[PDB]
């Protein structure tokens, strides 16, 4: 009989990630308060 | 009378095994699978037995690990302030008998030569299913106490 | 028939913080990927009697306190307290219709701290003394921005009757023109209630060494609160429409608001580390209140320029 | 004034008890005296009563949360002084499951680190990750613990069949749970107000105090013994080490958390390039032989019987080996006498140096900095006690 | 090979500073937290039912001992003493005589259970399979005594669990 | 005479419930400055109370003047906060 053993496929494991990955989210400074200053002025009138 | 009693016993009975909050101490390796008895995969606040608590609020006392000569004045010291009625149960082969360090020089013998014991659940370390087959035993034994039947029949 | 009323305001709030400590757990439980207790009574709904009946019948600590007439005097000052501030919350009908409502409950609430220190007086040790006064040295800092924060909203709402603020809000929630203030004061109830991340007499009590009826009824008292803080806080920025005919439409909406906002205690309880308590009271004393000085500032002016001026009836 | 810290959180928790001595003035702390030997249970003369067998046992439950690395450490001592080799398929086993351990040990740091600072949801989302790494621990040895797979020669038993294929589905999804945990902590202005310039040491301080692994690098020291003192096949495997610019709790931290990330990429490596053959050495006066053989050769026989009752002799001399464990520098001075049992076994614990600088690391710091210290030095008293 | 973790320089123009004024201001980072918790409350939770849903476990797996026979049911223990001679613990003691037939068989097995660690030793050693770990992990006692086993424990122990131990054993001994 | 029935209730029931619950002098170490909190707090608090009646102070004819004395006292409140700050009486180390 072929020796049978725990052993990696053929052509080896498919890609792992490793490296960080924390995507970038919402809007710049000036996006967010300019919709905070609307909607105070909103709420005002 | 013997009916109520008989009631009575299975209602406190119900209330305090289905509220079972435990101080751990987490000694040693034990303390390991303790955690990954609160861990998501068994969740043992399920059940209802919290996840921290604090001495002065504990129901049952977990011994975790292996319990020195240097730690046995505050172990048994801590047991002394638990608010009865109060269990302890002995985790492992450390607590229960001493284990791999049975024979040194600086290890108390069993934790059951400190503290009376109601449950002890054997492994080096139990696994967290074991653990938690211990507390649910436990669970078990009040659920056979009868406090009010022997009180009535004095 | 007053008597009946009085009932159905006592009974339902004790209801509902018992079965606030079963939510909390399952909320807690789901978004730490477990479930939290689902065995005691279908999807653990028994919890919370099982957990009282135990406390109840737990053997007391036996402390030996050093003024036994103050030991006991702490625990009744909490409960009676939290149970007062309820009366004059419009929902949309008060208990009681008050016409100086929000100074009233500002005032109850700044007895709240009595209890915090009788019983630190009561424990008879050094370091539950110390402890205690951590804890009221900061309550009473977050008492000075809700209260100033508190002021701020009732210039646009012109009373201190709190179902005034149901009218200043038929158009709109106060949420919108307030905003910054609804932060600062949403920050301050979590601290002000002790609650994460500012749960600091729970976490430094965790640390020192030295530092069950009456626990029960100590943290019903203070779930009462979160409850009440939430449910003013609801009434203070996010108003409900009040239908004089349909009075239950507005119940529903205010009390689904007001289980958000609850629930919303437990998400940011498990969401974030502890503060330090140097850091809590850097937070309040040069930042929330330098903000609140400067808003409340600008709460005065902004109705006069604008002609917006409310009435006072 | 004078306090002295609980012996644990009031959550369960798993890495000793301390007594931790404190002198105070007003907020800050003026003076940790850190009171251990509540967990010594007298390891190191119990080791002189046993066979070099009969003490690998004894190496897991030092540094329990990082067991076969420990046996890695023991393992790598034994065959240094008997002279003999791993065979290669063992070493890259034993590389694998010293970053799965790895993997192990910082999940318990970081989170626990968050636990008691009070961030504690973190915890519970990444033990059940460490359940299911609990899992390839118990198949390869039938303990989710306590292995005692790594042993003089190689390891107890060859992988079972269909074991590399769920550590690949492990690994596949794991960098997602490490950006979830840094989600809630990295950015977070409450942990970085928690962690950032607490516990700041300098490098030349590190070194003479004793420090090693995240406590030296986090102050920008390049050593990592994996690349400069390599052992088993850590030369053949590609990786970075994260080093820290500040010195502090918050740059130990990011270390930390890289480093979980490069033992996955160096798992994928050990996946790709696990080689065929045997497990243990081939040399039966070391090594048993296979139970097969044992039951029908004389030879084999033989030394099955003397291997598990007076075990193998190990020739006279002393060794200092030690491994990078996930805590830091792990050694031992290992003595033998020529005979079958270890004359002497000194145990070097990282976090034994490591807790002896907890005094001169908290100075000037408030009362609550010292739990984040004693965090961020990842301490484990079954190891700092022996 | 090294990479730095934190190392990096935070951008003075007025827009990241701007930027970073909004963070402070408007919480955002802390409500980006929020969003990972809310996400995990409606995630399926990773508990099991227990008692009716079991850890899955191995055939390696390592629980209670057991002492086992041959098909025959002749006991396959000789008291070679070997297991008593690996165990780290000293948790075995042994005594054997000649069997009124003749047989090398033992007169006294103990194992005391709170001395076991529970690492499987013994059963490298035996050379006869007559002492395995079985797979049961679910027996807790409520008194020290009963974690004190003797022979009759042990074969009581083989006889209740081979039905299992037989199939883990042939699952399993291909790898030993 | 409803809210005093009210306050006995709420209290009696307080009473109730701690009943069956129990039974059916030299100077602390505490530093200086958490005194200076409570003193800070009470300061705070007297110039608070005199900001309580800006609600009805706001419907007077005299907007000019009324307005100019709002500011001046919370105004006076910043300053007071601003040299607690300044002169070290908000840091705990
Ligand atoms: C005042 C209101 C108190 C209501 C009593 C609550 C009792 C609830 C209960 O017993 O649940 C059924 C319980 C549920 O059974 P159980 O708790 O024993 O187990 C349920 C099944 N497992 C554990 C596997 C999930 O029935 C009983 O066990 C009998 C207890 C009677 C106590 C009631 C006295 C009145
Ligand atoms: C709770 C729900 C969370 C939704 C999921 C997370 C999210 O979408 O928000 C993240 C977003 C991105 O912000 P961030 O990654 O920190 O980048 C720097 C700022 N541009 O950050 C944000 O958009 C936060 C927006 C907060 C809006 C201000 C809150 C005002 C509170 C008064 C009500
Ligand atoms: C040491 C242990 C102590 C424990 C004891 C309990 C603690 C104290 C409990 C809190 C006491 C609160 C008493 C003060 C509340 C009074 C609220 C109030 O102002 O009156 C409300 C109501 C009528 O509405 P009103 O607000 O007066 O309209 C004002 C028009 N501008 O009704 C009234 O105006 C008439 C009410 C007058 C009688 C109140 C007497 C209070 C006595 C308290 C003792
Ligand atoms: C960013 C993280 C947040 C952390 C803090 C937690 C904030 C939680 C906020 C809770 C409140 C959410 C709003 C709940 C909506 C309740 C739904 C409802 O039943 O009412 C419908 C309501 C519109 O009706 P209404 O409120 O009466 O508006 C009329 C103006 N007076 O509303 C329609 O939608
Ligand atoms: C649209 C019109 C405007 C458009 C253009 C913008 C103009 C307005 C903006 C410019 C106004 C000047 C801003 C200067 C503020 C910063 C001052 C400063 O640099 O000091 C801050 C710093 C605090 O640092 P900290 O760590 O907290 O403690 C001390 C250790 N540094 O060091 C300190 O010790 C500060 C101590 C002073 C504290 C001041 C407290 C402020 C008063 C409280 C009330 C707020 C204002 C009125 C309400
Ligand atoms: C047209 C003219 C108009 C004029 C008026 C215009 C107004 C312009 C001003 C707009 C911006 C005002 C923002 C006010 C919000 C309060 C801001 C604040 O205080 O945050 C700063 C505080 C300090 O954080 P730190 O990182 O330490 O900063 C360094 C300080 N030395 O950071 C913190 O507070 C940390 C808080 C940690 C705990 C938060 C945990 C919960 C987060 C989610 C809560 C969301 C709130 C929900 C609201 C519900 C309301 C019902
Ligand atoms: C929500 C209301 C529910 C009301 C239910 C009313 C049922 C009343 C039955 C009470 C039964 C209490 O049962 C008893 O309680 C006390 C403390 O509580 C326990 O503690 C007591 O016993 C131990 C020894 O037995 C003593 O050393 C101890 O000083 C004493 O406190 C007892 O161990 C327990 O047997
Ligand atoms: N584990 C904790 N101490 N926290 C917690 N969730 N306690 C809840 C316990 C409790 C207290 C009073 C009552 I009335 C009820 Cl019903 C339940
Ligand atoms: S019983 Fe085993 S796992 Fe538990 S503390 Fe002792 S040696 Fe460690
Ligand atoms: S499992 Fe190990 S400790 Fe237990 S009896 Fe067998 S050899 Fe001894
Ligand atoms: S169980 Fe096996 S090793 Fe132990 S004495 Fe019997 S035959 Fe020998």
């Amino acid at each position: 009989s072929k020796v049978k053993q725990d052993m990696p496929p053929v052509g080896g494991y498919g890609p792992i990630d490793y490296k960080r990955n924390l995507p970038r989210r919402g809007l710049s400074g000036y996006s967010m308060f300019a919709v905070g200053i609307g909607a105070l002025l909103f709420g005002y009138w | 009378g013997e009916y109520v009693v008989a009631k009575l016993d299975d209602l406190i009975n119900w209330a305090r095994r289905s509220s079972l909050w435990p101080m751990t101490f987490g000694l040693a390796c034990c303390a390991v699978e303790m955690m990954h008895m609160a861990a998501p995969r068994y969740d043992m606040d399920r059940f209802g037995v919290v996840f921290r608590a604090s001495p002065r609020q504990s129901d049952v006392m977990i011994v975790a690990g292996t319990l020195t000569n240097k730690m046995a004045p505050a172990l048994r010291k801590v047991y002394d302030q638990m608010p009865e009625p109060r269990y302890v149960v002995s985790m492992g082969s450390c607590a229960n008998g001493g284990g791999y360090y049975h024979y040194s020089y600086s290890v108390v013998r069993g934790c059951d030569r400190i503290v009376p014991v109601d449950i002890y659940v054997p492994g080096c370390p139990p696994t967290a299913e074991a653990l938690l087959y211990g507390i649910l035993q436990l669970q078990k034994k009040i659920k056979r106490e009868k406090r009010l039947r022997i009180w009535y029949r004095r | 028939m007053f008597m009946i009323n009085i009932l159905m305001l006592i009974i339902p709030i004790l209801l509902a913080v018992a079965f606030l400590t079963l939510v909390e757990r399952k909320v807690l439980g789901y978004m730490q990927l477990r479930k939290g207790p689902n065995v005691v009574g279908p999807y653990g709904l028994l919890q919370p009697i099982a957990d009282a009946i135990k406390l109840f019948i737990k053997e007391p600590l036996r402390p030996a306190t050093s003024s036994a007439s103050m030991f006991i005097l702490a625990p009744i000052m909490a409960l009676g307290l939290a149970l007062t501030m309820w009366i004059p919350l419009p929902m949309p009908y008060p208990l009681i219709n008050m016409n100086l409502g929000v100074l009233f409950m500002l005032a109850m609430s700044s007895l709240a701290v009595y209890s915090i220190l009788w019983s630190g007086w009561a424990s008879n040790s050094k370091y539950a003394l110390i402890g205690a006064l951590r804890a009221v040295a900061q309550t009473i800092s977050y008492e000075v921005t809700l209260a100033i924060i508190l002021l701020s909203v009732l210039l646009m709402s012109g009373s201190f009757t709190l179902s005034t603020l149901i009218t200043t809000q038929e158009q709109m929630w106060l949420i919108l023109p307030a905003w910054p203030l609804a932060m600062m004061w949403f920050i301050s109830t979590l601290a002000e209630t002790n609650r994460a991340p500012f749960d600091l007499t729970e976490g430094e009590s965790e640390l020192v060494s030295g530092f069950a009826g009456p626990f029960a009824l100590f943290f019903m008292a203070e779930y009462a609160n979160i409850i009440m803080m939430n449910i003013f806080t609801a009434i203070l920025f996010l108003g409900t429409s009040h239908n004089p005919h349909m009075p239950e439409l507005y119940t529903i909406n205010f009390t689904i608001k007001s289980l958000l906002l609850t629930m919303s205690f437990l998400w940011i309880r498990a969401s974030y580390p502890r503060f330090r308590y140097d850091q809590l009271m850097h937070l309040l004393w040069k930042n929330f209140l330098p903000l609140t000085l400067a808003l409340c500032m600008w709460h005065v002016s902004l109705p006069i320029l604008t002609s917006g001026i409310p009435p006072q009836t | 004034s004078n306090l002295t810290l609980n012996f644990g959180p009031q959550h369960p928790a798993a890495h000793g008890v301390l007594r931790l001595v404190m002198e105070l003035s007003g907020e800050m702390v003026r003076k940790c005296d850190p009171h251990i030997g509540l967990l010594h249970r007298g390891t190191e003369k119990l080791i002189e009563y046993k066979t070099y067998l009969q003490a690998l046992p004894y190496f897991d439950r030092l540094d329990y949360v990082s067991m076969m690395c420990n046996e890695q450490a023991y393992s790598l001592a034994v065959e240094k002084l008997l002279n003999i080799r791993p065979p290669p398929r063992a070493q890259w086993i034993r590389v694998l499951f010293g970053e799965i351990t790895r993997l192990l040990n910082h999940i318990m740091a970081v989170t626990t680190h968050a636990l008691d600072i009070g961030a504690m949801t973190p915890f519970f989302w990444m033990f059940e990750e460490r359940e299911k790494m609990f899992e390839f621990y118990e198949r390869v040895s039938g303990a989710r613990m306590h292995a005692a797979y790594v042993r003089p020669g190689g390891v107890h038993q060859d992988l079972p069949l269909g074991l590399m294929d769920d550590i690949y589905e492990f690994s596949k999804n794991f960098s997602l749970r490490i950006d979830e945990l840094e989600e809630m902590l990295t950015n977070n202005r409450i942990w970085r107000n928690r962690t950032v310039d607490i516990g700041i040491v300098t490098a030349e301080d590190a070194l003479n105090y004793g420090f090693s692994g995240v406590m030296l690098r986090g102050s920008g020291i390049q050593w990592d013994l994996r690349k400069t003192q390599p052992y088993d096949v850590y030369d053949q495997v590609e990786f970075d080490v994260p080093i820290g610019s500040r010195g502090d709790c918050y740059d130990r931290y990011l270390c930390r958390v890289e480093e979980m990330r490069q033992s996955i990429r160096i798992i994928s490596q050990c996946l790709n390039k696990m080689p065929p053959g045997e497990i243990k050495v081939d040399d039966a006066k070391v090594s048993p032989p296979k139970r097969a053989e044992m039951k029908t050769s004389m030879e084999s026989l033989i030394h099955h019987f003397k291997l598990y009752t007076e075990g193998y002799q190990v020739p006279p001399g002393a060794t200092y080996t030690a491994i990078e464990a996930p805590k830091g520098e792990f050694g031992v001075y290992l003595v033998s006498d020529g005979s079958s049992r270890p004359y002497r076994c000194k145990i070097k614990a990282p976090g034994f140096a490591h807790l002896a600088g907890l005094d001169k690391m908290s100075k000037g710091h408030m009362l609550a900095d010292v739990v984040a210290i004693i965090g961020t030095q990842d301490i484990v008293f079954g190891e700092v006690d022996r | 090979t090294y990479k730095y973790v934190n190392l990096r320089e935070p951008s003075m123009d007025m827009k990241s500073v701007t930027d970073r004024a909004a963070q402070t201001l408007l919480w955002t980072e802390l409500i980006r937290g929020l969003g990972m918790t809310l996400s995990y409350l409606f995630r399926e939770p990773a508990t099991i039912n227990y008692p009716f849903e079991k850890g899955p476990l191995s055939p390696r797996f390592r629980g209670e001992h057991a002492l086992r026979r041959y098909p025959s049911g002749e006991e396959r223990c000789i008291a070679c003493k070997l297991c008593e001679a690996v165990c780290p613990a000293q948790a075995i003691t042994i005594e054997a005589e000649p069997r009124a037939d003749g047989s090398r068989r033992t007169t006294r097995y103990d194992i005391d259970m709170t001395k076991c660690i529970y690492c499987g030793f013994c059963q490298e050693a035996c050379p006869v399979d007559a002492i395995v770990e079985g797979p049961n992990f679910e027996f807790s006692t409520e008194t020290h005594e009963e974690l004190l086993y003797n022979k009759e424990k042990l074969l009581n122990n083989g006889d209740k669990w081979e039905a299992e131990i037989a199939a883990n054993i042939q699952a399993d001994y291909l790898y030993r | 005479m409803n809210l005093m029935l009210a306050l006995l209730t709420n209290f009696t029931l307080a009473t109730l419930l701690v009943i069956i619950a129990f039974w059916l002098s030299a100077r602390l170490p505490f530093s200086m400055k958490f005194f200076l909190v409570a003193i800070t707090f009470l300061l705070f608090d007297l110039e608070i109370a005199l900001l309580l009646p800006l609600p009805w102070a706001s419907q007077t004819a005299n907007l000019n003047t009324m307005l100019t004395m709002a500011l001046f006292l919370i105004i006076l409140l910043a300053v007071s906060l601003a040299y607690e700050w300044t002169q070290k009486g908000l840091e705990w180390t």
